[PDB]
């Protein structure tokens, strides 16, 4: 247990478990889910509540026209990742004139997430970054992990019992191409709805969706016009 | 670095420092030394062992130069030595840089000392390991002055360091007077040198350097050989 | 350094009897013979092998070895 | 340890390059094989090891050619053996003392 | 115990355990294999299919510091994304002072020391990574470099990093290496990757392969990969 | 003993010893390799086996002989790594010698910088202290050849003959029966001795692969490194 404390200190057996108590705080945020067709890009976002007059933790956040991330674990490196995630995106726009591609974007994610989990006194940055955007070659739909190891997913699922959710994707991952976004759409909070208990879905209080496109612009609903989506569902068999 | 910054030498609960009292311990486990001030110069004296036959003796230096008057031994660690050589070294030329005028020998153990008594207080390194003897005939008198690595520092008429340093200090008691010659210091120094030294005592064995007022000056192996005869 | 039985009067050898041990020794024989077949135990398959080429196979076939003909580890 | 009572300290190392060659000559003679032995690559690559090691590299050398019951030795068993039983010597070490 | 938590305290018998540690943390990755022809040099990584977990194509053991030198990284992932920035940055520096190619034997040398200076302080870790350089010149030919953790860097015909690393390394020998063009070696390269990692720990892998040389005239870029097809279709004739 | 952290950074021991330069002394001994140096009337000869225990290793990225400047030539003992980095430092110090002054520099002043640099990673508390050691040659003005070697725990001294390594203590005994029984040495009779010396201690009696000899002259003040071909000359020359 005595070389469980520091970043720095590697394991007899070469395990950093720093970084493997890190993987445990993304698990316990909410869950959330991602994916894409060949021509758009949804993630859908499960709120939670503090209390009943509480309102709800909100998760989508807009960064760039195209270019929109979801959260899972802390608010602190969810807003310090965000100002800097907001900077790079202007900086090439102030200088080159053109949108940041997606997947260089990330690289930088994942170089700026590198330094605070090798020196000492420096924690990693506990966080889920699902990110989705628009390069000139079509969606994609990104994860990161504290370990700072980006992927290029095609649906992915992070957070508190995220488990349920994947295994409904890879039986459904080859209708992900050809549907069109009001199927497309449902069929994403079809899998959040197996992240949860059998007695509440989605009651336009705790779903948030933001939509990427060709013609669109990176747009965020939130349980107002949710509801013309959370109409034609079918129930949770037993 | 990063700052740290934080001296690792704080006070024992009896009130005393532990780490400068076990680096005293090192200067004691050092090679055996003597220096000799008899009223006209300063005699010191060294006890060089090379450890195999195979050594060099022209290249490694005990009796080592400070000005055209200033010499200076030790009895300790060798590389611990050659710091503060090389710092002594460039704190004699400011002072001639200013003043245009060699540097006292009194005025040196002010400021050598006070690198090493600042050294021990300063953060994240232990002290040295290195008690010195510093000669010099400025203006007339010469003098003879002894630090350690607790920064402080005496003036001795004659004292031995190193090995044997309490036996060889009883020695200097009863032999050694109020006046002598410089070359009846030679003899005594060679004769406490004797007293803990090996079987055979040779022109590599020792090596020695002295001052008069005429400047400092190192002994070449000839004349030690030549000295050798009526030994101790 | 045998053990017999002598009578008790004359001091005569009059029968040799099957050399006994300590009373802890006889307490580490195994006389239950359990039951795990290795169908039990999952996921370890190479960890088997190489226990049964070691011990099963000397205690089994001492020909395979002698032929090559070198030793048991 | 003073002399008197025990004389003479007689010491007894690890084997040199030689040493390791002769040793492996030894325990392979009894072995069943092919006319392609490089006993000089087997040695390069052995290291520090006892002659109770050389011994256990004959022994699971063996052991390869128990596998697929080819009853002959291949040369090509022993190097799988001599990497496998210096792999096993990440688990020791203190192996020298001074004397008296 | 006591002597293994800093990189810079020495063990009281002569080495230092964080750096020991660290290598067999890249042991416990992947196979990645490197070879050279007489005139280019082949890499090959075997990458695992977990379930789905990605877009094929995703974070390829394979990068490319420079026009004619490339990397095959294997052990822990997202340092060797920050040494192959500071390899590209190395060779940019190369390029703007010096005004040519940077040789393979100096990139190797700045490197080599940027990874040593993180095994002397208490305040940063050593590396888990562990990669390989290949390059090609006409005036130079062929080469291929290897480093470790700790820093120690040479020069190889072959090498391999992983799990089957001597159990990967065995059947290399086996091969010639001096009169073989490097195009027969991309179809070589692809059986010691495929005998190699039987499924029984994990049932789905796909494999990469680099390739620079005389034929992509000194510039590195991938294999036609989906083209000619022809690694896996001689691989699997490994069937007895 | 153990007092207060006298087992884990540079203070004193309650005995005056310090226990982590003592540590790295044998630190050198994991290499497995032992180097001889022998200075005669009118040359300096190193001699220095290796091994090589890989077919897919490479020949030339081996040698430990490494050219300082066109006058001086060292050669390493020790962990690698801490070696190499060792060697950078006395080539980029040997260049602000020119700069500064002008004038070639001497092989005594080197070890000079070496070895107070050596010094501070002893003498602050904070820095692991190289466990490698170094052995220089040169030709000087008015001195002949000259033998020096510098030390992890920073001191420095000249020497006629002296070896390095795992063997000093066996070596050292050897030499010390053949250099004062009155010895003549031209050029080959410090070849022989220095092959002979090492194929006592390891009784080897070797193929001219596995050894490397560097060498400097007063009539080629230039640092050389022979040839297989000539170095199986003075080979057979000893075989009688």
């Amino acid at each position: 247990n005595q070389y469980d404390n520091d970043v720095t200190v590697w394991s007899p057996q070469g395990r950093i478990h720093q970084i493997e108590y890190a993987m445990e705080a993304v698990k316990q945020g909410s869950a959330t889910v991602g994916l894409k067709s060949k021509t758009h890009a949804v993630l859908v976002a499960l709120k939670r509540a503090q209390s009943e007059l509480a309102a709800h933790q909100k998760k989508i956040l807009h960064v760039d026209n195209h270019i929109g991330i979801s959260i899972a674990g802390l608010t602190a490196d969810a807003r310090l990742l965000c100002n800097f995630m907001r900077q790079e995106c202007l900086d090439s726009r102030f200088v080159f004139d053109r949108p940041l591609p997606v997947s260089r974007l990330v690289s930088l994610i994942g170089s700026k997430t590198q330094i605070p989990t090798q020196r000492y006194g420096r924690r990693p940055y506990g966080v889920g970054l699902l990110i989705a955007g628009y390069d000139d070659m079509g969606p994609h739909i990104f994860q990161t992990c504290p370990s700072a190891n980006y992927f290029d997913c095609r649906a992915m699922s992070i957070g508190a019992r995220s488990q349920s959710a994947r295994t409904y994707l890879e039986r459904h991952m080859s209708e992900f191409m050809e549907c069109n976004l009001n199927e497309l759409v449902k069929h994403g909070l079809r899998a959040l709805r197996e992240t949860l208990p059998a007695e509440q879905d989605l009651t336009t209080k705790n779903v948030s969706i933001g939509i990427v496109g060709k013609d669109l612009e990176f747009t965020i609903y939130d349980d107002d016009d949710v509801s013309p989506f959370l109409e034609g569902l079918e129930e949770r068999p037993q | 670095e990063r700052g740290y910054s934080f001296s690792l030498t704080t006070f024992s609960p009896s009130g005393k420092l532990v780490q400068i009292e076990y680096a005293l311990a090192a200067v004691a486990g050092g090679a055996p030394s003597v220096g000799i001030k008899a009223a006209n110069g300063v005699v010191l004296a060294t006890e060089k062992k090379q450890k195999s036959i195979l050594y060099d003796e022209r290249s490694v230096h005990k009796v080592e130069p400070i000005t055209k008057h200033i010499g200076l031994v030790y009895s300790g660690m060798g590389p611990d030595y050659r710091v503060l050589v090389h710092r002594a070294r460039k704190l004699a030329q400011q002072y001639y840089l200013v003043y245009q005028e060699p540097i006292p020998t009194a005025q040196l153990v002010q400021r050598v000392a006070s690198v090493m008594q600042e050294y021990t207080q300063s953060g994240g390194v232990r002290p040295f390991g290195v008690s010195l003897l510093i000669c010099g005939w400025n203006e007339g008198r010469p003098y003879l002055f002894q630090s350690d690595p607790s920064g402080a520092y005496f003036a001795w008429k004659a004292t031995a360091m190193g090995k044997n340093y309490v036996n060889g200090k009883t020695f200097l008691e009863k032999r050694y007077n109020e006046d002598l010659e410089l070359e009846d210091a030679i003899h005594t120094a060679i004769l406490t040198l004797k007293e803990s030294f090996e079987g055979q005592m040779t022109e590599d064995n020792i090596e020695v350097g002295i001052c008069n007022e005429a400047g400092f000056r190192r002994l070449t192996p000839t004349e030690v050989k030549d000295y050798l005869a009526a030994i101790a | 350094g045998d053990l017999v039985g002598v009578n008790k009067d004359s001091y005569l050898i009059l029968e040799t009897l099957p050399t006994e041990y300590d009373s802890r020794v006889k307490a580490m024989e195994v006389d239950e013979r359990p039951t795990e077949q290795y169908s039990d135990i999952g996921g370890l398959d190479k960890q088997i092998q190489e226990l049964v080429e070691a011990i099963v196979l000397p205690m089994n076939h001492k020909e395979k070895f002698e032929n090559l003909g070198i030793q048991p580890p | 340890l003073r002399p008197g009572r025990l004389d003479r300290k007689i010491h007894i190392d690890l084997p040199n390059e030689q040493a390791r060659l002769d040793i492996l000559k030894i325990h392979a003679g009894p072995i069943t094989k092919h006319g392609e032995i490089d006993y000089e690559a087997i040695v390069k690559l052995s290291d520090g090891f006892n002659g109770a090691d050389l011994r256990n590299v004959c022994t699971e050398a063996g052991m390869f050619a128990i596998r697929a019951d080819h009853d002959f030795v291949v040369q090509e068993d022993f190097m799988k053996a001599v990497r496998k039983v210096a792999d096993s010597k990440k688990l020791e070490s203190k192996l020298d003392y001074k004397p008296v | 115990t006591g002597y293994d938590l800093s990189a810079s305290t020495f063990s009281p018998d002569g080495r230092v355990f964080q750096v020991e540690y660290a290598m067999k943390a890249v042991e416990n990755s992947s196979t990645a294999i490197g070879i050279r022809c007489k005139d280019g040099v082949v890499f090959g990584v075997e990458k695992l299919v977990l379930s789905k977990l990605y877009e094929e194509g995703s974070n390829k053991r394979l990068f490319n510091v420079d026009r004619h030198v490339g990397m095959a990284v294997a052990g822990l992932l997202a340092d060797a994304r920050s040494l192959a920035d500071i390899a590209r940055e190395e060779a940019s520096n190369f390029r703007s002072n010096f005004g040519y190619n940077i040789p393979l034997k100096h990139l190797a040398d700045r490197v080599a020391m940027y990874v040593h200076a993180y095994t002397l302080y208490s305040a940063v870790r050593p590396f888990g990574c562990s990669f390989m350089l290949g390059s090609y010149s006409v005036n130079d030919g062929a080469q291929l470099y290897m480093i470790d953790p700790s820093g120690v860097s040479y020069g190889y015909w072959g090498c391999a990093i992983g799990k089957a690393r001597q159990a990967a390394k065995t059947e290399i020998e086996k091969l010639q290496m001096k009169e073989m063009t490097c195009r027969d070696i991309v179809k070589e390269v692809a059986k010691i990757i495929y005998i190699v990692h039987d499924e029984v720990k994990d049932k789905a892998f796909e494999l990469e392969l680099s390739w620079v040389g005389e034929l992509t005239n000194g510039r590195h870029e991938i294999v036609p990969k989906d083209i000619r097809e022809e690694a896996e279709k001689y691989a699997k004739e490994s069937l007895k | 003993s153990s007092a207060g952290f006298d087992r884990h950074i540079t203070i004193f021991s309650p005995e005056g010893r310090l226990y982590q330069v003592e540590y790295a002394f044998k630190a050198i001994n994991q290499g497995g390799l032992t180097s001889v140096a022998v200075r005669g009337k009118d040359c300096a000869v190193i001699v220095t086996q290796k091994k090589v225990p890989d077919k897919l290793l490479d020949s030339s990225t081996v040698t430990h002989l490494f050219k300082i400047t066109e006058n001086i030539g060292c050669v390493m003992t020790g962990m690698t790594a801490d070696s190499r980095s060792q060697v950078q430092r006395a080539r980029y110090e040997a260049a602000n010698w020119k700069y500064k002054y002008g004038y070639e520099i001497p092989v005594d002043m080197l070890c000079k910088r070496i070895a107070d640099i050596s010094q501070v990673y002893t003498q602050n508390a904070e820095m692991r202290p190289l466990g490698c050691c170094m052995i220089l040659i040169g030709i000087d003005e008015e001195q002949g050849p000259q033998v020096y070697k510098c030390d992890p725990a920073g001191y420095y001294c000249g020497f006629k003959a002296t070896a390095a390594g795992v063997k000093q203590t066996e070596s050292t005994s050897f030499l010390e029966k053949k250099v004062k029984k009155k010895f003549d040495w031209t050029f080959e009779q410090t070849v022989e001795t220095a092959i002979t010396c090492l194929s006592t201690v390891l009784s080897i009696d070797f193929k001219p692969s596995e050894i490397e000899v560097g060498v400097v002259t007063v009539e080629n003040p230039k640092f050389r490194i022979l040839t297989e071909a000539e170095i199986d000359a003075h080979l057979v020359a000893l075989a009688e």
